[PDB]
């Protein structure tokens, strides 16, 4: 569920 | 940055933009020649661009500035996000002046409850999207630890804090990453995760930067 704040994101299954 | 205002041109001076073609991340100007962002922030080609208010408009007082060195910490891990911090090195020393400032660093680390000033180009809606075409800015408290952690279990390291809001409606968000969180004038923290953005219970976290100004300071004398 967790995501980086950057342009594209990068997410985590989280 | 959603839930914020405005800043107002050139009122954030050591605010950077990392461009690529396009605004991707942020960044802190910290002397004339390095800016601290965050280490999944890297790429190849960054241009780093100072002075900026509307980053779509050439208004004056912006400086461009290519990348001639960006050092990810060593110990980045990209899947924790764990020492989320990257030096870049400009090809060319920036010229400092009122618009154009460097940021200190702390040399101690923050209390909870201090307010603190994040600022960035990223999304405002925390539905959706809306990319600004100028700079906006928050105010945000830091959180206290046991509340980081109970945010978020087993994911805050030592390396990371939060700060902003539990209620909603108010963080940093994509395109907000690697830069600054000022807070006293010091530059405390680094834009870098969350869940969502401005979710209640989901407040943002940042690179703990009083952990690394050794490891700053020997890098930039080193190189
Ligand atoms: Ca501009």
């Amino acid at each position: 569920g967790r995501a980086t704040k950057s342009i594209p994101p990068i997410a985590f299954p989280d | 940055i959603v839930g914020g205002y405005t800043c107002g041109a050139n009122t954030v001076p050591y605010q950077v933009s990392l461009n690529s073609g396009y605004h991707f991340c942020g960044g802190s100007l910290i002397n004339s020649q390095w800016v601290v962002s965050a280490a999944h922030c890297y790429k190849s080609g960054i241009q780093v661009r100072l002075g900026e208010d509307n980053i779509n408009v050439v208004e004056g007082n912006e400086q461009f500035i290519s990348a001639s060195k960006s050092i990810v910490h060593p110990s980045y891990n990209s899947n924790t996000l764990n020492n989320d911090i990257m030096l870049i090195k400009l090809k060319s020393a920036a010229s400092l002046n009122s618009r154009v400032a460097s940021i200190s660093l702390p040399t101690s680390c923050a209390s909870a409850g201090t307010q603190c000033l994040i600022s960035g180009w990223g999304n405002t809606k925390s539905s959706g999207t809306s990319y600004p075409d100028v700079l906006k800015c928050l105010k945000a408290p830091i959180l206290s630890d046991s509340s980081c952690k109970s945010a978020y279990p087993g994911q805050i390291t030592s390396n990371m804090f939060c700060a902003g809001y539990l209620e909603g409606g108010k963080d940093s968000c994509q395109g907000d990453s690697g830069g600054p969180v000022v807070c006293s004038g010091k530059l405390q923290g680094i834009v870098s995760w969350g869940s969502g953005c401005a979710q209640k219970n989901k407040p943002g976290v940042y690179t703990k930067v009083c952990n690394y100004v050794s490891w700053i300071k020997q890098t930039i004398a080193s190189n």
